[PDB]
């Protein structure tokens, strides 16, 4: 069966015909996003790839995140 | 050792993706952004990456790609 995936892929969209590719980040470290012209400092924490700011706080429905 | 930050531009007029998953699949490497008006920049950042052998192989199998910048940042 496949590895684990290494990095959470984040998008802003959840449409695979319409969405932006914005970053990979590898899973177990922090990056900072910038998107619509804001930043946003997320943690990749594990194959599910929640999108999850580093703050605790809840980050903006369009951005997404998937495993890769 | 040292945190790196590697630009690279890229020639990906699909492309994007292809380009944008080698880079993560390159060793050391911690996050890959699409950057640039155009997004045809690829910011690298992480730890240990090596440049000469990562251009070489988006040469191979993207497209034309230069180094933009290079700094341990």
């Amino acid at each position: 069966g496949p590895a684990p995936a290494r990095f959470c892929v984040y998008y802003d969209g959840h449409l695979p015909a319409t969405r932006v590719l914005l970053m990979y980040v590898r899973i177990g470290t922090t990056a900072t996003i910038t998107a619509r012209g804001h930043e946003f400092e997320v943690e990749a924490k594990d194959q599910n790839c929640k999108v999850i700011l580093t703050n605790g706080k809840q980050a903006p429905d369009w951005l997404a995140a998937e495993p890769y | 050792g040292l945190k790196q930050k590697i630009v690279i531009k890229v020639a990906m007029e699909n492309c994007r993706s292809k380009a944008m998953a080698l880079v993560a699949s390159t060793g050391g490497v911690d996050s890959v952004a699409l950057v640039g008006d155009l997004r045809d920049k690829i910011e690298v950042v992480g730890y240990g990456i090596d440049p000469i052998k990562l251009i070489s192989a988006l040469r191979k199998k993207v497209g034309d790609a230069e180094l933009l910048q290079v700094s341990q940042a």
